[PDB]
């Protein structure tokens, strides 16, 4: 499909998030995801690797931005810009709640494609 | 020409980034601009402060606060505008369309086109700024309502010589967060430091309390020869400080709450002025020491209530937290923190007989004192509309907390303590 | 709501206005219209059953009215029990403009005999 | 309390079981113990091997790790010795080494199988091309890249590369494909 | 001083507001941007009905290119081209109709100098010409109201019909258009449905950086210094001003949201002399990376005061503790009068900390609420229209009735967060955990 060959080109924010939302499917068995549960699974997986400096890297890029001397963020940086661009595109579907961790991120694509765009 | 940037501190990098988006060439300047920050963070202060420093500029200035809906939100931009462009530009001929015909989004770009046609023989194309402040502070606000403001220059006929560049300000953080791919130019307020809060308030409220007249009696009257308004601005300033150790773990980090200490407060510590306390503000200070030692933020035997009225309100706090359970086990002779359940009326009534201190039985002042309880609102019940009290589906609670009818008790004479 | 207590407040500023000889605009409009300052009387009267998440909108939304120099408001509340009830509801921020000028007052048939 | 406890994991894989099957199938068809009893005796007898200051150093990192991710009591903290000693005993080497350290630690890592254990709830994966495979080998072919240029040469020796940037043959396997 | 006037130049080129003449299209939407071209001028100059979607996310140079060939047919084809506007968001279905009417009598009273009413268009042209009309909409999928698509399901069915040629484009960035797109509105339009293309290397956006930055205009003798220095920090690939760049396209690939923070960084420039000291290192996108950041979670928490983190802090327990992760003020307070007493408990006593009153922690706690620390149990939040929030103005929930002290809330920072962040320094860090 059409489709795959826009989700190849997606930035790598969009990948993590996406890979990091089907691995929580297939730990819960079930496909809608609390959002909070999403990027704890993101920290999860990426400190899961080693402290070698390209992973160090990284993670100070995706996290704190890498930035000289301020840092700390709770999230990762562009964590509500690529998921509003998956939710305005209509691939990702979540529910409206101004309480950031107890809703619930859905996905509207089938369960395969996703997967064979990111084993591309 | 050029726009002059404003000395404004503790923001001295919105006030450089407005120079920016602002500037007297309407094809640079973009056409959506958000000012996001909380409260006290100084936006409204900021922003116009700037604008006051560059006269050349043309906006209008308007509070979705006052404007209670988006239909006078539409309506005052369609009016202010007409009118700033005769005060503007007074010389030419120009008509006149009513700005109470506007209804739906649409009539606005009508109407503004057909303004803006008006001004066609213009010299120059004119930057035109349209500010609001407070955008998220509308009471009746959704979230398709912004997007309805953002994409609105690019339907106007692009040759026009005025173009509306409008100017947003928001306070909260979930709202914006739902526009954050439309990239929007965005400048941002962080909440201010406690050593920023205490310096803004030395420089704003210094002045206010130096000419007070509350202290000009008092310096007479103690006939202090020696006092000059050098003195006058630190021994005021030192009352700030004080207030803000004593009260920032109290009010916060926050301007507003401690502008008001600084006021009630104020004659109470100018009374314990007197000739010994010029110049020891120690001594001054254990003088006030009571001023300190509570917030006084309290508005000011606390319910005068009858020998009905009492064991009325004691019966139903346990109806309220005790289970139905335990009703029998208790007095037949055969959860501090959580919120109070619902109970019938009956279950008070039997209550309210087992502990009276042979049967006292229920005539009507017993009646006529649970209703004004009701009245007096120390029981809630389960509606808001239409509040019929014989219908029987309704229910009835609690709205005493602990502290208060532990005192009331106390003149009672009856152990509740030892129930739980 | 605030938006219903905006309305009928100014439906009957307007509709005493008339006989001298719906917003805040009109309090704007109101020396323009009629030659004359404005001097409010607010009389609450009966504080306790007032969803006090609306009246403590309200009274903020009042407080705009101070920009203008020919406006002037005061506050009756018809009070039942006491103080504390006031002191709960109420946002803290908001209880901070009432005690700035105020008087306290009993007015109960039984004082002392 | 005890010191290695090890979680062994039967799977139904039918490459894995043919692995198993023709070992066994093929045994009953048709070092010995004396010598292995005899080393045994031997190690015991002689090797009363003391722990270095290098080796020491490396344990309390090596613990510190396993502490910050909890039930790292510090009974796991006697196996981070006891096992260190009986390594060089088996060594021969009268004095305990780091390398028997870290041999230690990785098998107690691996008989609990942290690795493939949740650090949330403890669980543990089914499985043990990912785009953080990706992203590690582009990071990498990126620098390799460059370090191999930046010298002054056209090339360098690939184990002075690899403890150069370590501080691999794939990624470089295809930037020879590539030609690189 | 007189660099502004090339300073001018740069600004004006980075909000694309150059003439036609020097508008810049980069390598990866030149494939597009020419089937866009071929389509357009076949529909006017050879007068054949046709229709195209253009698709891609927002901030992507989508309209963009729509208004780049109508400017372009403007220098040359002033009467040969009619254009339509509309938006699903500003023009409601209700207003929609008088949007093109409108529109429509201005293009035609300045060109000379209710099925009807669509065919009204050819009717005013056909009477006047004895010139195709480009229809361009926004939001495509928005017009998917419960009244019928006639708004858009008569202008496809005028493509087979038109006897003045009807050409109509729009925008979307949903890739599930053919939805919205019902199949009675379906069998009238030509389904090109063209995807626009994405950034999918550094090579593509450091050239289109390179189409931004560059100046090919002699306005001032400084243009080939700039183009020398801008060149010097594209040259290297571990370039101080390019190190930024790199760590943009992994984190995001849209090229417009990069441009937002490049102009202040152009716009604060103050003269050459000193632009060239700041445009190498570049450590003011740095400031602006924390600027969009301050007001986050993190930004929020450091601002606060002791007793308003210890009371957060002893809120979070509870939460924790609890398996719903709701608490209330009662508990709140209750968990910090006990760790006021464990701290005053492990303290030498006396051979012969305050704990604040309930009243007073009251402001305390409304100032958390603000900042969305807290938040109700059930919390909706923002509606989506008007019409809901119509609703929502109109009903009373439970909490706006049950008592101040007995609002449950819940909790935005989990306390692991809260150990990640708040200073070891704290006197209440050793609190953070159970
Ligand atoms: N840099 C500063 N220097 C001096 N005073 C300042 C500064 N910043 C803010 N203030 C003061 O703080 C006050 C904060 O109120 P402000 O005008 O910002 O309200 P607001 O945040 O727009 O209002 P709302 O929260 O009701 O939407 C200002 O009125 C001003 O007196
Ligand atoms: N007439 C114009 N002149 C200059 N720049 C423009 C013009 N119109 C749009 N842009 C540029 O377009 C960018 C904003 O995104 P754009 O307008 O391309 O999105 P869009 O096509 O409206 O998106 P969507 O898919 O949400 O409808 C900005 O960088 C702005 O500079």
């Amino acid at each position: 499909s059409h489709v795959i060959t826009f989700m190849t080109r997606l930035s790598f924010t969009a990948k993590l998030f996406i890979y990091a939302l089907l691995n929580l499917m297939k730990k819960n068995g079930s496909q809608e995801q609390e959002l909070g549960d999403i990027v704890d699974e993101i920290k999860l997986l990426i400190e899961v690797n080693g402290s070698n400096k390209f992973v160090m890297e990284i993670a100070k890029t995706l996290f704190q931005q890498g930035s000289d001397n301020i840092s700390e963020q709770l999230r990762i940086i562009s964590w509500d810009f690529v998921l509003n661009q998956l939710l305005d595109a209509g691939i990702l579907f979540k529910q409206t709640m101004k309480n950031d961790r107890i809703c619930c991120v859905k996905l509207n694509i089938s369960v395969e494609e996703a997967k064979r765009a990111m084993n591309e | 020409m050029n726009v002059t940037t404003p000395e404004v501190a503790f923001r001295e990098y919105q006030t450089n980034c407005l120079a920016s988006y602002i500037s007297a060439d309407p094809d640079i300047t973009p056409s959506n601009l958000i000012l996001q920050g909380y409260s006290g963070t100084g936006k409204t202060y900021t922003l116009k402060k700037y604008f006051n420093a560059n006269p050349n500029l043309h906006a209008v200035w308007l509070e979705p606060v006052e404007l209670v809906s988006w239909k006078p939100l539409l309506q005052a931009i369609a009016r202010t505008v007409q009118y700033k462009l005769k005060t503007l530009y007074p010389n030419i001929p120009t008509t006149d369309y009513d700005p109470l015909q506007v209804e739906e989004p649409f009539l606005l770009v009508k109407t503004l086109h057909n303004i803006f046609v008006q001004y066609e023989s213009l010299q120059e194309k004119t930057c035109l700024f349209l500010i609001l402040d407070g955008f998220d502070s509308l009471q009746d606000l959704d979230a398709a309502l912004f997007n309805k403001y953002i994409k609105l220059n690019e339907l106007l006929p692009k040759d026009s010589k005025i173009n509306i560049k409008f100017i947003y300000t928001m306070l909260e953080t979930s709202f914006l967060q739902r526009y954050s791919t439309h990239c929007i130019p965005t400048v941002m307020f962080p909440r201010y430091n406690v050593d920023e809060v205490s310096t803004i308030l030395v420089m704003s409220r210094c002045g206010e309390l130096m000419e007070d007249s509350c202290l000009r009696k008092r310096i007479i009257e103690e006939q202090i020869t020696d006092c000059t308004d050098d003195q006058f601005q630190n021994v005021a300033a030192n009352f700030i400080h004080l207030i803000v150790q004593a009260f920032h773990s109290y009010t916060g980090n926050d301007i507003f709450a401690l502008n008001d200490l600084i006021d009630f407060k104020w004659p109470k510590y100018v009374s314990r002025i007197t000739k010994e306390n010029i110049f020891e503000p120690l001594a001054l200070y254990k003088s006030a020491i009571k001023l300190f030692l509570s917030t006084d933020d309290n508005l000011s035997q606390t319910y005068d209530l009858s020998i009905i009225s009492k064991y009325l309100l004691i019966a139903s706090y346990i109806c309220s937290y005790l289970e139905p359970r335990y009703d029998a086990s208790i007095f037949s002779r055969k959860p501090r923190y959580l919120q109070p359940s619902l109970f019938a009326i009956e279950r008070l009534l039997a209550i309210f007989q087992a502990i009276f201190p042979s049967l006292m039985k229920a005539n009507i002042e017993v009646f006529q004192n649970l209703s004004e309880l009701h009245t007096l609102k120390l029981i809630a019940t389960t509606m808001n509309k239409n509040i019929d009290y014989l219908s029987p589906k309704v229910r009835w609670k609690v709205n005493v907390p602990w502290e208060i009818i532990k005192e009331i008790s106390e003149s009672v004479h009856f152990n509740i303590s030892d129930y739980f | 709501n605030v938006r219903m207590m905006l309305r009928r407040s100014m439906y009957k500023l307007y509709s005493a206005a008339d006989a001298e000889e719906y917003d805040l605009s009109l309090v704007e409009n109101f020396k323009r219209l009629f030659g004359k300052d404005l001097a409010m009387v607010f009389n609450f009267k009966d504080v306790d059953s007032i969803n006090f998440n609306t009246l403590d909108n309200f009274i903020i939304l009042l407080k705009s009215a101070f920009k203008y120099d020919h406006v002037k408001i005061s506050l009756i509340f018809n009070i039942n029990t006491n103080l504390s009830n006031i002191e709960k509801n109420l946002r803290q921020s908001t209880i901070r403009l009432l005690k700035r000028n105020y008087h306290k007052l009993d007015v109960s048939s039984n004082k002392g005999f | 309390r005890f010191d290695l406890v090890y979680l062994v994991l039967d799977k139904v894989d039918e490459k894995n079981d043919r692995e198993l099957a023709k070992h066994l199938t093929n045994l009953y068809l048709e070092l010995p113990v004396e010598f292995l009893t005899m080393y045994i005796s031997y190690a015991k007898e002689h090797i009363h091997p003391i722990i270095t200051e290098a080796a020491k150093t490396e344990l309390v990192r090596a613990y510190v790790g396993m502490r910050k991710m909890g039930t790292a009591t510090t009974r796991q903290l006697e196996s981070m010795i006891r096992l260190a000693e009986a390594h060089a005993k088996m060594k021969l080497k009268n004095v305990v080494e780091l390398e028997d350290v870290q041999e230690a630690v990785r098998l107690i890592r691996s008989a609990i199988k942290d690795y493939a254990t949740d650090p949330k709830t403890g669980k543990i994966d089914m499985n043990l091309k990912s785009v953080i495979q990706r992203k590690l080998q582009e990071d990498l072919s990126r620098e390799i890249m460059n370090v191999l240029k930046d010298q002054a040469s056209d090339s360098m020796s690939f184990n002075e590369l690899i403890k150069q940037i370590n501080e691999i043959q794939e990624a470089l396997s295809r930037l020879q494909q590539e030609d690189k | 001083p007189g660099f502004g006037s090339l300073q001018r130049r740069l600004l004006q080129q980075l909000y694309g507001t150059l003439p036609t003449d020097e508008k810049i299209i980069f390598t990866y939407l030149q494939d597009c941007q020419q089937e866009i071209d071929r389509i357009i001028k076949q529909s006017i100059i050879q007068k054949e009905s046709h229709s195209v979607i253009l698709v891609g996310p927002r901030q992507s140079y989508k309209t963009y290119l729509l208004d780049y060939e109508l400017s372009l047919l403007q220098q040359s084809y002033k009467e040969q081209f009619i254009t339509i506007r509309l938006n699903g968001f500003i023009h409601s279905e209700q207003t929609a109709i008088n949007g093109i009417a409108t529109q429509l009598e201005q293009q035609l009273q300045k060109i000379h100098g209710l099925t009807e009413v669509f065919e009204k268009i050819l009717l005013l042209l056909d009477s006047t010409t004895k010139i195709t009309v480009v229809f361009i909409f926004d939001e495509i999928d928005t017009f998917a109201g419960p009244v019928r698509q006639t708004l858009l399901y008569n202008l496809f069915d005028m493509v087979e019909h038109s006897r003045v040629p009807v050409c109509i484009f729009g925008c979307t960035t949903k890739l599930n258009i053919l939805e919205y797109l019902e199949k009675r509105v379906k069998s009238r339009f030509s389904q090109r449905v063209i995807y626009m293309p994405q950034i999918q290397n550094l090579d593509d956006m450091v050239d289109a950086v390179r189409n931004l930055l560059t100046v090919r205009s002699e306005i001032s003798p400084w243009v080939s210094q700039w183009n020398e220095t801008l060149e010097k920090e594209l040259s290297d690939p571990r370039s101080n001003l390019n190190r930024h760049i790199r760590m943009n396209f992994e984190t995001f690939r849209s090229l417009p949201t990069l441009k937002n923070s490049i102009i202040p960084l152009v716009a604060t420039s103050k003269n050459f002399g000193s632009l060239c000291t700041a445009i190498k290192s570049c450590s003011f996108l740095d400031i602006y990376n924390k600027n969009q950041l301050s007001n986050n979670l993190t930004g929020r928490l450091q601002s606060l005061s002791d007793l308003e983190l210890a009371i957060l802090i002893s809120a979070a327990r509870v939460a924790l503790r609890a398996k719903d992760g709701s608490f209330n003020f009662n508990l709140a307070y209750a968990e910090y009068e006990k760790m006021i007493k464990a701290i005053n408990s492990r303290i030498p006593t006396v051979a012969p900390i305050k704990l604040w009153l309930k009243k007073d922690v009251k402001n305390v706690w409304e100032n958390l609420v603000q900042l969305d620390f807290f938040t109700e149990k059930s919390a909706v939040g923002l509606r989506d229209n008007a019409t809901a929030a119509f609703y929502a103005s109109n009903y009373q929930f439970q909490g706006t009735m049950i008592p101040f002290d007995l609002r449950s809330y819940q909790m935005q920072i989990i306390l692991q967060e809260l150990r990640r962040i708040i200073p070891k320094s704290n006197m209440y860090y050793s609190w953070t955990q159970l």
